[PDB]
């Protein structure tokens, strides 16, 4: 029901900074959160680091 | 023992899990174990190694 959009058109290369100004602060995540994504990530990487593996591995 | 979770990575091997992950040093620890029995001839006393590098040949 709502409209169909008009053709696409965002700016093809804005400024960097800009971008990053509202990346930043927005990536902020709380003690505990950033603890589950450390324990997670360090137990995936551990498996990854434990087979015949890739073409980086070649 | 028995081993209480979160327990700070100290130690050389501490060092090395925290570097590598536990996984990976039981890995080297398997290789270690592989060149330890195959590369030495090992006993607590002389006479233990002695017995264990014997081959009428």
């Amino acid at each position: 029901m709502p409209n169909i959009p008009p053709p696409f058109t965002a700016p093809y290369a804005p400024d960097d900074a800009e971008i990053a100004a509202r990346l930043l602060p927005a990536s902020h995540l709380s003690p505990p959160q950033e603890a589950r994504i450390h324990r997670t990530a360090t137990r995936l990487i551990e498996a990854i680091r434990k087979r015949l593996g890739g073409v980086e591995d070649m | 023992r028995v081993i209480q979770p979160g327990e700070t990575p100290d130690g050389t091997i501490g060092r090395l899990v925290k570097r590598l992950g536990a996984p990976a040093v039981r890995t080297a620890t398997r290789q270690a174990m592989r060149l330890m029995g195959n590369h030495f001839v090992l006993g607590e006393t002389i006479e233990q190694a002695l017995e264990r590098g014997k081959p009428g040949q």
